[PDB]
């Protein structure tokens, strides 16, 4: 609903009339898996010295 | 002219900024191959900035 300009008509342009807004993740271009199956992995290094 | 309007112009002529990738998901339809668009808009010759 945030709105991007009055039309005159006071109707309202919103972000729901220009695109479609989701709760998804910052970056699709990663994935990981355990085996065969999918998992998170967390990788540490190890601090120096 | 002004001293001021050579500045904003040199500021946004002379600038690299950022472009994305091409077929990079979410995407419905899968592409075979992610293409980065490059740019140069940094002008490295004088005359570039003539």
């Amino acid at each position: 609903n945030i709105i991007l300009r009055v039309n005159e008509d006071k109707s309202f342009l919103r972000i729901k009339d220009v695109a479609k807004v989701e709760i998804g993740a910052e970056q699709y271009n990663s994935t990981g898996r355990l085996n065969t199956s999918a998992a998170v992995p967390i990788i540490i290094n190890l601090q120096s010295g | 002219v002004t001293a001021n309007d050579v500045i904003n112009a040199v500021n946004d002529q002379n600038a690299q900024y950022a472009t994305g990738k091409i077929g990079e998901e979410p995407v419905v339809n899968k592409s075979p191959q992610v293409i980065s668009i490059t740019m140069q808009g940094r002008l490295q010759t004088p005359q570039e900035f003539e």
